[PDB]
């Protein structure tokens, strides 16, 4: 071959990419209960909005 | 040892042939005796209620030299 | 300056201490010790309640019902030996009912010492359960639950003495002794378990007893702990088919533990999934248990055709695991009813992969890096792997040159600088110059000047050429 | 298939002596003292073994 | 090190197990029935009682 | 310590100084003030004992008390120190009669993991337990309860765990709602923590510890044992109750199972109901006592019809004859894993089927048929 | 040197290094959500909780530490638990006292161990066992007031006794350690020291200025030789820490004690000098047999005269 | 050399929501509760609301 | 620099001088190639009926200087201590003279001397094809020819290291390849001379052409083998790294001796005030003005006279 | 290690089909566009089979 650069990465690569760095929770967003509409803006102050 | 292990394989399937011949025989001829116990509300425990109780015949040729006896 | 390479990751701190899991071991060590305490105290009240019924009572014949709940906390708790004489005691005297035949059998199946076996022996595998219960005797109760399920069929056919040629067979006594046969009959050994489906129900066929739900349900799990996958879901397809109101969680659960067992994880995922979008039947905490199992088992499953050349590939799979937990808090199922080792395997999957919004901010210092830099550096020994060693569908004659302008739209910057003498003969056509014709951001002004170079050397040479011919 | 074999270890004989030398760079680099007791699964003053293990 | 003493430690809970087991087993009755035929049997497989119920 | 409340800061004088604070984090202002402010203490109780900030906790619990949810949560905004449990007690029982579920949960979050677990309370997971029972909301319950049951840091590390009178509490009022309301799964796992905690008989606990404190306030000796418990009035209007409760389970179940025998051909009656797996009752407490545990006994029959008796303050038993015993036997079936198993419906027999011979299809497969639907040919096989 | 931007941009490797090196968590902060205490596990029956509730309320509960005064705590104690008929009861009532008394330091209440608890558990031979919460309790009480009845307890529970060692929290070990240091006891440092060592406790997260104080009261010449033999098994971060807090406890931040240090140069320079030392750089007879035969040689060859 | 995990076919993009197949003898029985669309009773091939008025 | 054996990998003073010498980054900055930008071109130095002699100064960040002698009459050129970044300039400059490179000489093979010669050859010969170029040097830098990789190692020449140098290969001095009977652009160069360390006044030169001869003189101290050129007919002093303008050669690198230095000083002293001496770093000076405004020469002959045997002069800080 | 597996191990093996035991290690083994790819490299462009 003497010069093959693959223009896909393997996925043996993407899996390794993958596993090496974690997720954040975050990122889920579920939600299921409404929004605090008295609270949520009313919270602590080092965690406010 | 590759012939002693020819030795017990004819030796298990004679058994094998006997076991599964005899049990095929007390098995059908109880079924032409048909004794009724269903009156005396007995313990269910007779000569083929105790055969079809018990499982399947593991043929001893099909055993390897652990189930036979020898220490693994 | 040095580049940074953007295919490294993050240097986060990812597992426990030495101690840490040693604490672990010797935490769950001690539960496991706490359970069999508890099941041995059991045991030992059971038989002494035995033996204070037989030495005092010798005699005076007892009430048929404390016989009963005796015989049944004795078969629980994996003691059927001192319970046959028991049963056959009343059943001689026809104390026993289509009910108590059915209380019998489903306490034949030891649900006591399953407990047991699940908290110590199996590590709170289910299917270990299962598998481990075969050997407490499982031929010798396994012929006692045909024994009681024969003297079941007797007392119903007496009990029902229009319908009479077809009793106690169409009866609901009859298919529930049925289920507490097959029910009994997982418990023990594995021909048993295989002739569930094969024998079990070919002789529920023959004998024209209609089944229900659990009779499935124990016919799929059978064929679940057989490895059987194509029977038990062609058997939730007929399900789905024809009598689907009455699916329960129970079939599911037998998918998920045969799939499991089979090693199709791919199918775990596809139950797991049908599971969240139909919701109905609810999830048990055993539907987690089945599946985070079966996560935990792929993601430890090696792999042979990358040949582990970089790392182990499976591990991505435990980054499902903060996915699913949470699907958990959307299906009501608590995530404190989960076992200890499987707690354990879940936040070791978690404290791989899961990060807040408040850690992001400040995971990446270079404190905290140079930390795990200083951490492999001084004791990369305790924790390291190695270290332990047009449409192209319609296109066949494409148009070329349709007359398409390049003129009205304006391009008109395509200047180009090439390299100062090509065909020249006095210059060299392999030369240090070739490293000229990559660079891209100073082109110009780079071509410039060697152009002038090359000229000023190449009018020089000539004048040293005249001066010097015209000299002599 | 035996001269396979014996080729492939003598072309890692200089390979093996850089490996050897840096086993002891990265031994010389290790926290000195018994250890820590963060990083421990053994008590110091006994065998992991012992019978009388825990007090 | 240690081997043996953990060893028999291992084998001295198997001995005491399993006689405590066989003075379990060898003070208990052994009852089996064919047709109405109550055979009594000790542990030790001494036949107690030939009955009839 | 009203004298010494303030914080001192610095001047980013050198060179480095500056350079540290331009690669300071995005929260480095805050975070400095806040972990240089209020903390646990030596022996390990709240920073919440503050002078300064005293009265703005009495205006927030007064605030919380009489109504004010947006009142009480604009004051909310307004603290710096870690505010007292009361606080969180009161603001979620402000929350409980509107029925507003996230304000509680937000309320309860805030100072859950953020201010040292004070919102981590028997009474705010209650009133927490109360609002998701108001908003109907069964996975908010399960997750209420699953942060009452908490995990190894918060009871071993942190060591704040909520108390067993307050997790029998929640868990009882969760188990009520989810057997008022069939939910079999949930109620499932709530019972096996309840076994497994041992609280099946914890009212009686509660009620023999009210007569005790009585007791022990006259000067009298106090003791605890079995007739001392069977001497309350619970166990034995339960006790005298039993025979209505199992004649009520017995009659259910017989209209279950001959609706399942109509059903089963599709209205005359089936074989179905001909022989069921309930035996008559004989005519003795004692044996109403044995049928109850011989035919229920995975489950305990006399708690649950002890925990049936109240609903909402009101005496069923006392007042609601039928209604009592039709939601004592609803809870019985529903917590029974025997009685599910009992009352199923039966299901057509499935047969089993080969390939055929000459391979037309491969959906199309020979049947397995039974000699009951063909009569005569040769006796078959396995 | 570079990548050229007509070449294609793939990624050249992977790297796996969080799944090669699994790195535990460790932070140079304490944790803030710790409980900095000694728990006690107060597992009372839901029954006696309710009848003594009162008499409970006044007592240090989870996180809660109620200013009822110690002299009412004790008059409750001893009216109303000998009319509770419940053994468990008593001793976890118990247990509340003492932690009460601990926190305000009330001397006297060692009278109620000898009163109630003394001759079932600790009286010639007593076949009794105690309940943890109660020897925890009693353990925190003693080692708060500088109390000398620590002695008679630790020694119950070893392993001959009644093994509670392997249930002791890191923070009861840290104000162990404290109480005997400010006693001066050098046998019981050595005693406790050993128990540690031999239980498999945390040594690095003990309290630092909880070893300073107990490794402050060494003087007597064998426990000196176990503290040299026994520095060796904490970390490196910790003998770092450990120089710099007896450094600051015998210099500007000795306002932080509340009685002072005793001035032990011996412990201070050998502290300094194992800390530098884990952190990096920055034939008699015979003999005497040779000495005699010399002196004999230069006195023949003349060397050492006469008198003259 | 080959792979030891299951193998199967993709699945079918074959639309099984409009595929109307023959008619089953258990389809025919309960047709008399069966939903279907305006498609599935007047097919072109096998009709259902024949089936259910015959 | 040298190799990282056990000692100097656990070695602190090692990481020390490390970080005192190059700060945060450890690892020294190379010397690398100058670009097409800020380069000058080839200067006529000399012109005479005999010859010319034309160069290049700062051809490298070495700081080394290219020169070349042209024989009038002949046409032949000759290359003296062959490195300059460029040779492409020469290249187009020779064969626009009508020249034929028929050698190049060599002071000493140090890395500012030889870096390109690989280039030089390549393109000169190159330019030819359109008899090879020969190498005239001293056999004692063979010392110095088997570390022309780590000294490609240590000052970031990476494209130079992978390739054999022209003196490594088989000349006529050395023995034949026995290749298999069923290629010469390699295997032998038969243009190849080796100076001799006897080198006097009497046959120790080069036949130029024209009857112009170029003495070679044997002149260590700076390396084990240290050729100068001096052309007595136009006072031309080809000095490379011994003399410099008011600074003479390093001795502080591998085989150099002060004392060898100052006697290569010191065999200097016979020729005229009015040679020029032209080095291989920097500007071109006079040797009376070395020897009237030189303090390396002054404290060399204020040593001698004083009495010391063994006299040692030389720089420790300089051009390489 | 259990009982059940070898007895499920040996009905599968008299059944003839895969033992699970075999299944313990995932095998992706040689796609058919791999193969391919290498018939073609092997076979320069494969003239022929075009
Ligand atoms: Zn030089
Ligand atoms: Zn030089």
């Amino acid at each position: 071959r003497m010069g093959y650069i693959p223009r896909y990465t393997p996925w043996e690569w993407i899996a390794i990419q993958e596993a090496d760095q974690p997720l954040i929770a975050e990122q889920i967003r579920q939600d299921n209960i409404g929004t605090s509409y008295f609270f949520s803006l009313n919270r602590y102050w080092r965690y406010k909005a | 040892r590759r012939v002693n292990r020819q030795k017990v394989n004819v030796a298990a399937s004679l058994l094998d042939n006997f076991v599964e011949q005899e049990w095929t025989t007390i098995l059908r001829d109880k079924h032409d005796v048909t004794d009724v116990t269903k009156t005396l509300n007995d313990t269910q425990n007779d000569k083929k209620q105790l055969a079809r109780r018990l499982g399947r015949y593991m043929l001893f040729a099909n055993r390897s030299l652990d189930d036979t006896g020898f220490p693994t | 300056r040095k580049p940074q390479n953007q295919w490294e990751g993050v240097y986060y701190y990812s597992g426990i201490t030495k101690r840490q899991r040693h604490l672990i071991l010797l935490h769950r060590k001690r539960e496991r010790e706490a359970h069999m305490r508890s099941f041995n105290i059991s045991r030992a009240s059971v038989l002494q309640r035995l033996e204070q019924l037989s030495g005092d009572r010798k005699q005076e014949s007892l009430p048929p019902h404390v016989r009963l709940d005796l015989a049944v906390r004795l078969a629980q708790h994996g003691l059927y030996q001192q319970a046959t004489p028991i049963v056959d005691e009343l059943h001689h005297q026809k104390a026993l009912h289509a009910g108590h035949y059915a209380l019998l059998i489903n306490a034949l199946a030891c649900p006591r010492l399953g407990q047991r076996i699940l908290h110590c022996d199996a590590q709170c595998d289910p299917a270990l359960t299962y598998k481990l219960l075969g050997d407490e005797n499982g031929e010798e109760r396994a012929q006692e639950a045909y024994r009681w399920f024969d003297l079941a069929l007797t007392s119903l056919a007496v009990d029902c003495g229009h319908f009479v040629p077809y009793l106690p067979q169409g009866t609901a006594a009859a298919s529930h002794i049925t289920n507490a046969l097959m029910r009994t009959l997982l418990t023990c050994g594995y021909t048993h378990v295989a002739a569930i489906p094969d024998s079990v129900y070919d002789r529920m066929g023959s004998m024209g007893i209609s089944p229900t739900i659990s009779t499935y349900e124990l016919v799929m799990l059978a064929l679940s702990l057989q490895g059987n996958m194509v029977e038990a879901e062609s058997i939730l397809s007929f399900l789905r088919s024809h009598h689907s109101e009455h699916i329960t969680v129970e079939s599911f659960n037998a998918l998920l533990l045969g799939h499991r067992e089979a090693r199709q994880f791919d199918c775990c995922d596809a139950i797991w999934q049908e599971l969240v979008d139909r919701r109905w039947p609810r999830a048990s905490p055993l539907t987690a248990e089945l599946y985070l199992r079966s996560i935990m088992d792929h993601a430890n499953t090696p792999t042979s055709e990358p040949l582990q050349s970089f790392a182990n590939i499976n591990v991505v799979e435990k980054k499902k695991v903060p996915l699913v937990l949470a699907q958990m808090d959307e299906l009501g199922v608590p995530r404190t009813h989960l076992s200890r080792v499987l707690m354990d395997e879940v936040e070791d999957s978690l404290r791989k992969f899961q990060t807040y919004r408040s850690r992001f901010y400040e995971w990446g210092r270079a404190v905290k890096q140079f930390d795990f830099i200083e951490f492999r550096r001084r004791n990369g020994w305790l924790y390291d792997l190695h270290l332990m060693k047009g449409d192209i569908y319609y296109d066949d004659t494409r148009g070329l040159h349709d007359r398409s302008p390049t003129w009205m739209n304006e391009v008109p910057e395509t200047r180009y600088d090439r390299l100062y003498g090509v065909n020249h003969p006095d210059i060299a056509k392999i030369g240090i110059r070739r490293h000229l014709n990559v660079e891209y951001v100073n082109r110009k002004e780079v071509v410039e000047r060697d152009a002038a170079l090359m000229k000023k050397t190449l009018s020089s040479g000539r004048r040293l050429r005249h001066r010097v011919e015209s000299s002599r | 298939i035996v001269l396979n074999e014996q080729l492939h270890t003598v072309k890692f004989f200089d390979l093996k002596i850089g490996d050897a030398i840096r086993d002891i760079l990265q031994l010389l680099q290790r926290e000195t003292g018994v250890g820590s007791s963060v990083n421990r699964d053994t008590p110091v003053g006994i065998s992991p073994n012992n019978p009388e293990r825990r007090v | 090190s240690f081997r043996y003493t953990n060893n028999l430690i291992g084998a001295l809970k198997h001995r005491l197990l399993l006689e405590s087991s066989y003075r379990e087993i060898a003070s208990r009755k052994f009852i089996g029935n064919c047709r109405g035929v109550e055979v009594v049997c000790s542990g030790y497989g001494t036949v107690l009682a030939v009955q009839l119920t | 310590d009203p004298n010494r409340v303030g914080l001192n800061a610095a001047t980013l004088d050198c060179r480095g100084r500056i350079y540290r604070w331009l690669r300071r984090g995005p929260f480095f202002q805050v975070d400095n003030y806040f972990r240089r402010s209020v903390k646990l203490n030596r022996d390990g109780t709240l920073p919440t004992d503050f002078v300064h900030e005293a009265p703005l906790m009495r205006k927030i619990i007064r605030l919380a008390h009489r109504g004010h949810l947006k009142a009480a949560c604009e004051e909310y905004r307004r603290v710096t120190t870690v505010p007292p449990v009361e606080v969180y007690r009161a603001l979620t029982a402000c929350c409980v009669p509107g029925a507003k579920l996230a304000d509680a949960v937000s309320i309860f979050e805030d100072g859950d993991s953020k201010l040292f677990y004070v919102s981590r309370d028997g009474e705010v997971l209650h009133n927490l337990m109360r609002c998701a029972i108001a908003a109907r909301h069964r996975a908010r319950i399960m997750w209420v309860y699953n942060v009452m049951r908490g995990r190894f840091y918060e009871n071993v590390v942190v060591r704040a765990e909520v108390d067993l009178i307050w997790r029998y509490r929640i868990a009882m009022i969760a188990l009520e709602y989810l057997l008022d309301h069939e939910c079999a799964e949930e109620a499932a796992a709530i019972y096996s923590y309840l076994v497994e905690e041992e609280l099946l008989r914890c009212d009686v606990h509660v009620r023999v510890g009210l007569h005790m404190r009585e007791a022990i306030a006259a000067g009298k000796p106090i003791t605890l044992n079995n007739d001392v418990m069977n001497a309350t009035s619970l166990v034995r209007d339960a006790t005298a109750v039993a025979p209505e409760v199992a004649r009520e389970l017995q009659r259910r179940h017989a209209q279950t199972l001959q609706n399942n025998a109509v059903e089963a051909v599709g209205a005359g009656s089936a074989p179905w109901s001909i022989l069921g797996p309930l035996t008559a009752i004989g005519p003795t407490a004692e044996d109403t006592m044995v049928w109850l545990q011989q035919h229920y006994g995975d489950v305990d029959v006399m708690s649950i019809m002890r925990w049936a008796r109240f609903r909402k303050g009101k005496d069923l038993m006392a007042k609601d004859r039928p209604q009592y015993l039709a939601r004592a036997a609803a809870w019985i079936e529903l917590l029974s894993k025997r009685n599910r198993e009992m009352e199923e419906v039966p299901l057509t027999y499935m047969r089993k089927s080969k390939p055929l011979v000459l391979d037309t299809n491969s959906n199309v497969r020979v049947a397995w048929q039974t000699p009951l639907m063909r009569s005569g040919g040769p006796p078959r096989l396995l | 040197y570079h990548w050229h931007y007509n070449l294609p941009q793939g990624m050249e490797r992977p790297h796996s290094v969080n799944r090669t090196f699994a790195a535990p968590f460790q932070s140079n902060h304490s944790l803030v959500n710790k409980y900095r205490g000694v728990w006690i596990e107060f597992d009372m029956h839901p029954a006696f909780s309710v009848a003594l509730e009162p008499q409970l309320r006044k007592l240090p509960r989870g996180r809660t530490l109620p200013k009822t005064p110690a002299e009412e705590v004790i008059a409750d104690y001893t009216a109303l638990a000998p009319l509770v008929d419940d053994e468990k009861t008593r001793d976890l009532w118990l247990a509340k006292v003492f932690q009460h008394c601990a926190f305000q330091r009330c001397g006297g209440a060692m009278e109620l161990w000898e009163r109630y608890c003394h001759q079932r558990f600790t009286a010639e031979g007593a076949t009794a066992k105690p309940p943890l919460s109660l020897v925890k309790s009693v353990l925190f009480y003693c080692n708060k007031t500088d109390n000398s009845g620590w002695r008679a307890l630790f020694d119950r529970c070893l392993k001959d006794g009644w093994n509670y060692t392997p249930l002791f929290d890191t923070a009861q070990w840290s104000f162990m350690l404290k109480s005997i240091g400010r006693m001066g006891d050098e046998d019981g440092v050595r005693a406790v020291l050993e128990e540690m060592l031999d239980v498999q406790a945390d040594l690095d997260r003990v309290e630092a200025r909880s070893v300073v104080i107990a490794l402050n009261a060494v003087t007597n010449a064998d426990v000196y030789e176990f503290v040299k033999k026994y520095l060796f098994n904490f970390g490196e971060r910790k003998v770092k820490f450990l120089r710099t807090t007896y450094s600051d406890l015998r210099g500007h931040g000795a306002g932080k004690l509340r009685i002072p240090l005793k001035e032990n140069d011996n412990m201070y320079y050998h502290v300094c000098w194992h800390s530098s030392i884990r952190s990096p750089r920055q034939p008699n007879a015979k003999i005497d047999d040779i000495v005699k035969d010399k002196i004999e040689k230069w006195k023949a060859e003349g060397l050492l005269p006469e008198d003259y | 050399t080959l792979h030891n995990q299951r193998s199967a076919a993709p699945e079918s993009s074959v639309s099984q929501s409009h595929t109307v197949n023959a008619p089953t003898v258990d389809e025919c029985e309960m047709l008399a509760e069966r939903w279907g669309t305006m498609n599935y009773w007047h097919n072109d091939t096998f009709p259902r609301l024949v089936v259910f008025l015959k | 620099s040298y190799t990282p054996n056990l000692t100097s990998l656990t070695n602190q003073v090692n990481r020390s001088e490390r970080l005192r010498k190059w700060g945060s980054a450890g690892v020294p900055p190379g010397v690398p190639r100058i670009p097409r930008l800020e380069a000058k071109g080839i200067a006529i130095l000399h012109e005479s009926p005999k010859v010319i002699l034309a160069g290049r100064s700062r051809c490298n960040n070495f700081d080394s200087n290219q020169y070349m002698l042209i024989n009038k009459a002949t046409k032949r050129c000759l290359l003296v201590d062959a490195s300059d970044d460029w040779p492409d300039d020469w290249a187009a400059f020779i064969g626009a003279s009508d020249l034929t490179l028929t050698h190049v000489f060599l002071t000493h093979c140090h890395i500012d001397n030889i870096i390109n010669l690989n280039a030089f050859l390549t393109i000169c010969g190159s330019r030819q094809k359109q008899d090879e170029i020969g190498v005239m040097w001293c056999p004692a830098e063979e010392c110095w020819v088997q570390n022309f990789k780590r000294s490609c190692e240590r000052y970031g020449r990476f494209e130079e290291m992978h390739q054999v140098l022209p003196m490594m290969c088989r000349s006529l001095y050395t023995p034949q390849h026995l290749v298999d009977p069923v290629r010469n652009a390699r295997h032998l160069r038969r243009n190849d001379v080796l100076l001799s360390a006897a080198t006097n006044r009497a046959t120790s030169f080069i036949d130029f052409g024209n009857g112009v001869l170029l003495y070679y003189i044997f002149s260590p101290g700076h390396s084990p083998g240290h050729m100068m050129l001096h052309i007595p007919t136009e006072r031309i002093l080809f000095s490379g790294d011994l003399l410099f303008f008011n600074k003479v050669g390093r001795v502080d690198l591998p085989w150099a001796t002060g004392v060898r230095l100052a006697e290569s000083l010191r065999l200097l002293e016979a020729l005229p005030d009015n040679t020029v001496v032209v080095p291989g770093h920097g500007r071109m000076t006079t040797l009376g003005r070395e020897r009237r405004e030189n303090k390396a020469l002054q404290q060399c002959y204020q040593r001698q006279e004083i009495g010391k045997q063994e006299v040692s002069v030389g720089f420790n800080e300089g051009y390489l | 290690q259990n009982k059940f597996d070898i007895m499920r191990r040996e009905d599968r093996l008299s059944k003839g089909e895969q033992d699970l035991t075999e299944r313990n290690t995932i095998h992706y083994g040689v796609p058919i566009q791999q193969i391919v790819d290498e018939f073609v490299f092997r076979h320069r462009n494969a003239r022929g089979e075009r």
